[PDB]
């Protein structure tokens, strides 16, 4: 999981 | 515990949910293409993230993206014409791509450890999208003997779902393309695209829910009644  | 309420931006559909879709429980939308299932998924999360007076639960946002149809500008315009900054709301969205099925299903436990990391912080994760829920499945287990080890794959899923849901009191939605099968959902809501583009929402085998349909309108601020 990566920031949006 | 209790649970919370996060509203989908129209009264219509709100009402039809009793208030909004809820924590502890997984939500399944499901449609034929361009039904709106994924901009109700933006919209949403975007809603959460407002405070609870204003209809969210100040929440961070999960998403796993099984079609690449997870659109940041979307995110950026729902937020912007609710009053919201939109990089600030980019920002408590952590996404990711499932390759396949089997990635899908450890990504539920990858996301156990963010949860984890944040639940006692200010914004908490209260929203797990997962969009297409079925895509991969439905690709990958096809032919004699799937269905019964297609819906065995995906119940499994299910339960490692509504564990997030339930211990860590997230809302859990999620999206499924319909053109007999057991679903293990909470709610299922069947969505539609009627005339003059209108969408329109019902609920599907809950005799106790509100009987009626809900109908909307995809705009700028995501959905509106």
């Amino acid at each position: 999981f990566h920031t949006a | 515990a209790t649970i919370g309420r996060i509203s989908t931006g129209s009264k219509s559909l709100d009402k039809l949910l009793g208030g909004g879709i809820e924590t502890q429980a997984i939500t399944e939308v499901f449609g034929e293409f361009g039904s709106g299932k994924t901009q109700l998924a933006h919209t949403l999360a975007v809603m959460v993230q407002l405070p609870p007076e204003e209809g969210g639960l100040n929440g961070s946002v999960m998403w796993i993206d099984t079609e690449n149809t997870f659109r940041p500008e979307r995110i950026r315009e729902i937020a912007q014409n609710r009053g919201l900054d939109p990089d600030e709301v980019l920002k408590h969205i952590a996404y990711a791509r499932a390759f396949n099925s089997n990635h899908q299903m450890l990504l539920v436990q990858q996301a156990e450890d963010m949860i984890k990391e944040l639940l006692n912080t200010d914004r908490p994760v209260k929203l797990l999208i997962v969009d297409s829920l079925t895509s991969h499945f439905r690709s990958e287990y096809i032919g004699r003997g799937a269905l019964a080890e297609r819906q065995q794959k995906l119940a499994k899923h299910l339960a490692d779902l509504h564990r997030l849901a339930n211990l860590y009191d997230i809302a859990v939605f999620v999206t499924n393309q319909v053109q007999i099968l057991a679903h293990s959902a909470t709610l299922r809501v069947y969505l539609r695209k009627g005339k003059g583009g209108k969408r329109i929402a019902r609920l599907i085998d809950a005799p106790h829910l509100p009987e009626g349909e809900a109908v909307f309108s995809i705009t700028e601020k995501g959905i509106e009644d």
